[PDB]
C-alpha cells in the first residue's frame, strides 16, 4: 500500500 | 465528515469542552480546528493526528479510537466567542470542507448587576430619543410587537482598564406615544431595574 | 548532481542451445540520468519486438533496466546492444558472448 | 524471517510539458509486485506478482488515485528545487524517492525508511527515529526547516508504523525463496590451459557468493567474475571463473553461499 | 503569516465585471478562494496549487481564477449575477494550516438608484447613568444606509478606541430597505466630565466609485465617511 506523501513539498 | 453538537453556552472563566465525532476517519486525516467569529476570516486554533497537542491557545484531545475528539479551551475570555469547527484533513490534501461547526457563546461575569433604563439625548437636532437599557445580568430581551420601535439585541461592552463588563441594549422611535419606561415591555427584565423619573 | 555511466552486460536467460528458444538480455545499470537509448542488433540490424523491464534504481540511487527479446540461437548468427546516454561521447556497444 | 516492503519512486521533470514522467515500484521481500507508470495510454497501479491479482476493485482504485497525488507532489517539488539551486539549467531534473518498512518476527516495525535524492544525490532522509530529518546541503536545510515547522514527519511516521507494517502483513499471507542451481563449465585456453567457470542460476534474492577453493583453501589466483544480473524471470544469474592446467581441474571446487541453502553448494567439473 | 484582501466592500451593477485580488508575501505554494452566504459554510470555488495550476473546487460555476505568480490569486466575475452578493474570502498555505484573509463583501445590485450613505448622531450619557453608576454611555446610531456596508468606530482625543465598545453584529431594517445600527461607548464619568477630552463616532460607508455611472437626481452616494462628535462636559 503506497506512501502519500505529506502534502508540504520540498 | 464530522459531527459537532449545534452550540454551546459557557461564562467567561469557564474551561469549554468542544466535542466532535468522526467515527469513519482514516489513518492519514489529520483533526483541525478553526473559528470564525462572524464576518471575519477564519482563524486556524490547533490540529493533531493522534498524541494530544497543546498550543496556547487550546488542548486538543484525540480519543485512543481516534473516533471522537474534543477541543479544550482553558480558561474563555469573551474574545473566544466564535463557530467553531472540527473538519478531518488528509495529510496529503490541500482541501477542506467546512461544516456548520458548534457556535460557542460566552456570557459576562457580572459582579454587581445595576439594571436600568436610561434617556439618552441627540447632541444636534433635538427631540431624538434613545432608550439605553443597561448593567442586567445574563438574562435576554426582545424586539417590540409594534416598523415603529427599533430595539436592539444585547450587546456586550468590555472596559479592560478597569475590570468591568456590561450588558446593553438599545431602542430608539420617532413616535411620541414612545417613553422609556415602556421601551423594553416585551422582555424579561429584573423586577428591581433603575427607570430614573423624568 | 551526479551523472554516471551505465555498465552493460549481453547475455541468455538460459544456457544457450543451438535451436532451442531462449531470450537474449541487454542488462544496463548504474546510470543516471535515467533517460536511455538501448537496441538489441541481430547482425548488425536493430530487433523491432524488445521489451523492458520497469525504471527502478538501486541503495545508490543509480537506475537499471533489463531489455529482452525472445531469440532462437544459431551457431553463426550474431548479436550485441548498443546503448546511448548523456554521460557517453557516442554509443557503447557490447557483443554477446554465449559462454559468458 | 526479516520481511519488507519498499517503494522506489521516481519523478523527471519536463518542460512545458507540465506533468514529469512519475514512476512508482513497489516490492516485497525485495520483489516487484505493483507499478505505476505515468506514461501508460492510462496510468493505472498494476500488480506485477501474480498473487496481487486476488486484490479487490476498490484497492486499485485507491491506489491509483495515491499516485495522481503523488504526480503532482513530485511536480511542485521539481519547481520548488529548480529556484533553491538558482539558474543551474539542465534538460533533466530529477527527484527519487525510497520508502517502506522492515518487519521483525514479533510484527512489529523493525526499521522504516523515508530517503529522497536530488540529481542522482543524497537530498533529505528521515533519521531512524522517524522524528527527525537529515539534511545534506543548504537546500535541504531549506526544505528540512520547512517540514520541523508543519510537522511533516509525523505524517511518515504514521504511515511507517501503521499502514505500511499493515499491509505488509496482509501480502505476506496472500502469496503464501529460490536457491541457486550450480554447474562448471570447461572452456580450454591456449597451451595447456583452461577456464573452468562455475554458474549459479535461478536464485533469489540477488545476494550471493561464489568462491573457487583448491582442497578447503581458497586459490592465490585472481578470480574473474560477473556482476549479478536478472534473468528477467524474476530469478538472478552470476558465475566466477578460474584459469587452471589441463589435466589438474578435478581438484578444484566452486563453493556457492546463498540464504536459499541450508549449507553452501560445493561442486567441481568432472573429467570422464 | 498575513494574507491581504481589498477591497473590504464592494458595490457592482449586475452585468458588469468583477475582480477580486488576494496576496501573500510568503510566497505559500497553494492558495484558495472561498464564499461564504450569511448564515451557511464557506464553499471552496477555486484551489491553486501553483502557478497555472487550478482546480475547480466545490461551487467554481460563473467564476474563474488567475495564478500568474505565487504571491496573489485572483477571483474574476465575467458578468456579475445578484446571487453572487456574498463575502468571499481568500487563503493560502505552506502545507500546516490555511491562512485566511479578511475577505470581500460583494453586493451585485440591479439598480443603483436604492444605494445611500448612512445618517450619523451621537446620543450623549444622561445624567441619570452619571449619578447612578458613575460611568457614562455614549451612543451613536449610524441610520438610513443600502446596502449593509459600513465599518463603525470610535475615535476619543484623535486615538482609536475598542475597550469600553459595543457595536450591534447585525443591523436592522428600519422597515423589516435601508439599515440601522448602534454602537456604545462607555468611559467613567470623570472622564465624561473633562471639556478637553473628545469624542467621534466614525462610520464609513463603502458605497460607489468614479467611473460607477450615476443618472439619479440626487447626490452620488459614494464611498465616504460620516461622522458625529461630542465634547466631555462639567454638567
Ligand atoms: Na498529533
Ligand atoms: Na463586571
Ligand atoms: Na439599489
Ligand atoms: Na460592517
Amino acid at each position: 500500500s503506497s506512501l502519500c506523501n505529506f502534502r508540504a513539498y520540498v | 465528515k464530522t459531527t459537532q453538537p449545534d452550540s454551546m453556552e459557557s461564562t467567561e472563566g469557564e474551561t469549554v469542552h468542544l466535542p466532535c465525532s468522526h467515527a469513519t476517519i482514516s489513518g492519514n486525516e489529520y483533526i483541525y480546528w478553526y473559528r470564525q467569529v462572524p464576518l471575519q476570516g477564519p482563524e486556524y486554533v490547533t490540529h493533531g493526528l493522534q498524541q494530544n497537542t497543546t498550543n496556547s491557545m487550546a488542548f486538543l484531545a484525540i480519543a485512543s479510537d481516534r473516533k471522537s475528539s474534543t477541543l479544550i479551551l482553558p480558561h474563555v475570555s469573551l474574545r473566544d466567542a466564535a463557530v467553531y469547527h472540527c473538519i478531518l484533513s488528509g495529510g496529503s490534501n490541500y482541501k477542506l470542507t467546512f461544516g456548520k461547526g458548534t457556535l460557542l457563546t460566552v456570557t459576562p461575569n457580572i459582579q454587581n448587576p445595576d439594571p436600568a433604563v436610561y434617556q439618552l439625548r441627540d447632541s444636534k437636532s433635538s427631540d431624538k430619543s434613545v432608550c439605553l437599557f443597561t448593567d442586567f445580568d445574563s438574562q435576554t430581551n426582545v424586539s417590540q410587537s409594534k416598523s415603529d420601535v427599533y430595539i436592539t439585541d444585547k450587546c456586550v461592552l468590555d472596559m479592560r482598564s478597569m475590570d468591568f463588563k456590561s450588558n446593553s441594549a438599545v431602542a430608539w422611535s420617532n413616535k411620541s406615544d414612545f417613553a422609556c419606561a415602556n421601551a423594553f415591555n416585551n422582555s424579561i427584565i429584573p423586577e428591581d431595574t433603575f427607570f430614573p423619573s423624568p | 548532481m551526479i551523472q554516471r555511466t551505465p555498465k552493460i552486460q549481453v547475455y541468455s536467460r538460459h544456457p544457450a542451445e543451438n535451436g532451442k528458444s531462449n531470450f537474449l538480455n541487454c542488462y544496463v545499470s548504474g546510470f543516471h540520468p535515467s533517460d536511455i537509448e538501448v537496441d538489441l542488433l541481430k547482425n548488425g540490424e536493430r530487433i523491432e519486438k524488445v521489451e523492458h523491464s520497469d525504471l527502478s534504481f538501486s541503495k545508490d540511487w543509480s537506475f537499471y533496466l533489463l531489455y529482452y527479446t525472445e531469440f532462437t540461437p544459431t551457431e553463426k548468427d550474431e548479436y550485441a546492444c548498443r546503448v546511448n546516454h548523456v554521460t557517453l561521447s557516442q554509443p557503447k556497444i557490447v557483443k554477446w558472448d554465449r559462454d559468458m | 524471517g526479516p520481511h519488507s516492503m519498499r517503494y522506489f519512486e521516481t519523478a523527471v521533470s519536463r518542460p512545458g510539458l507540465e506533468e514529469p514522467r512519475y514512476i512508482s515500484v513497489g516490492y516485497v521481500d525485495n520483489k516487484e509486485f505493483v507499478r505505476f507508470d505515468s506514461d501508460a495510454e492510462n496510468p493505472r497501479y498494476e500488480p506485477r506478482a501474480p498473487w496481487m491479482e486476488q486484490e479487490g476493485p476498490e484497492y486499485w482504485e485507491r491506489e491509483t488515485q495515491k499516485a495522481k497525488g503523488q504526480e503532482q507532489w513530485f511536480r511542485v517539488s521539481l519547481r520548488n528545487l529548480l529556484g533553491y539551486y538558482n539558474q543551474s539549467a539542465g534538460g533533466s531534473h530529477t527527484l527519487q524517492q525510497m520508502s517502506g518498512c522492515d518487519l521483525g518476527s514479533d510484527w512489529r516495525l523493525l526499521r522504516g525508511y523515508l530517503q529522497f535524492a536530488y540529481e542522482g544525490r543524497d537530498y533529505i532522509a528521515l533519521n531512524e527515529d522517524l522524528k527527525t530529518w537529515t539534511a545534506a546541503d543548504m537546500a535541504a536545510q531549506i526544505t528540512r526547516r520547512k517540514w520541523e515547522q508543519s510537522g511533516a514527519a509525523e505524517h511518515y511516521k504514521a504511515y511507517l508504523e501503521g499502514e505500511c507494517v499493515e499491509w505488509l502483513h496482509r501480502y505476506l499471507k496472500n502469496g503464501n525463496t529460490d536457491s541457486p542451481k550450480a554447474h562448471v563449465t570447461h572452456h580450454p585456453r591456449s597451451k595447456g590451459e583452461v577456464t573452468l567457470r562455475c554458474w549459479a542460476l535461478g536464485f533469489y534474492p540477488a545476494d550471493i557468493t561464489l568462491t573457487w577453493q583448491l582442497n578447503g583453501e581458497e586459490l592465490t589466483q585472481d578470480m574473474e567474475l560477473v556482476e549479478t544480473r536478472p534473468a528477467g524471470d524474476g530469478t538472478f544469474q552470476k558465475w566466477a571463473s578460474v584459469v587452471v592446467p589441463l589435466g589438474k581441474e578435478q581438484n578444484y571446487t566452486c563453493r556457492v553461499y546463498h540464504e536459499g541453502l541450508p549449507e553452501p553448494l560445493t561442486l567441481r567439473w568432472e573429467p570422464p | 503569516m498575513k494574507v491581504t484582501q481589498m477591497p473590504r466592500y464592494l458595490i457592482k451593477r449586475m452585468g458588469e465585471n468583477v475582480l477580486l485580488e488576494c496576496g501573500q508575501d510568503m510566497s505559500h505554494e497553494t492558495m484558495y478562494w472561498y464564499r461564504q452566504d450569511p448564515g451557511l459554510g464557506l464553499q471552496l470555488i477555486y484551489i491553486s496549487y501553483d502557478v497555472d495550476s487550478n482546480s475547480e473546487g466545490d461551487i467554481p460555476k460563473g467564476y474563474r481564477v488567475s495564478r500568474k505568480k505565487r504571491e496573489h490569486f485572483s477571483l474574476i466575475l465575467d458578468s456579475a449575477k445578484t446571487n453572487q452578493t456574498s463575502v468571499y474570502f481568500c487563503a493560502s498555505s505552506f502545507g500546516r494550516e490555511q491562512y485566511f484573509g479578511p475577505g470581500t463583501r460583494l453586493t451585485v445590485l440591479e439598480d443603483l438608484k436604492n444605494v445611500f450613505p448612512p445618517e450619523v448622531a451621537v446620543f450623549e450619557p444622561s445624567e441619570a447613568e452619571i449619578s447612578h453608576t458613575q460611568k457614562a454611555t455614549l451612543v451613536c446610531l449610524a441610520t438610513g444606509f443600502y446596502p449593509d456596508h459600513v465599518e463603525l468606530s470610535w475615535w476619543v482625543n484623535g486615538k482609536e478606541v475598542h475597550s469600553g465598545v459595543c457595536t450591534d453584529p447585525q443591523p436592522l431594517k428600519e422597515q423589516p430597505s435601508r439599515y440601522a445600527l448602534s454602537s456604545r461607548l462607555r468611559v467613567s464619568a470623570t472622564f465624561w466630565q473633562n471639556p478637553r477630552n473628545h469624542f467621534r463616532c466614525q462610520v464609513q460607508f463603502y458605497g460607489l466609485s468614479e467611473n460607477d455611472e450615476w443618472t439619479q437626481d440626487r447626490a452620488k452616494p459614494v464611498t465616504q465617511i460620516v461622522s458625529a462628535e461630542a465634547w466631555g462636559r462639567a454638567d
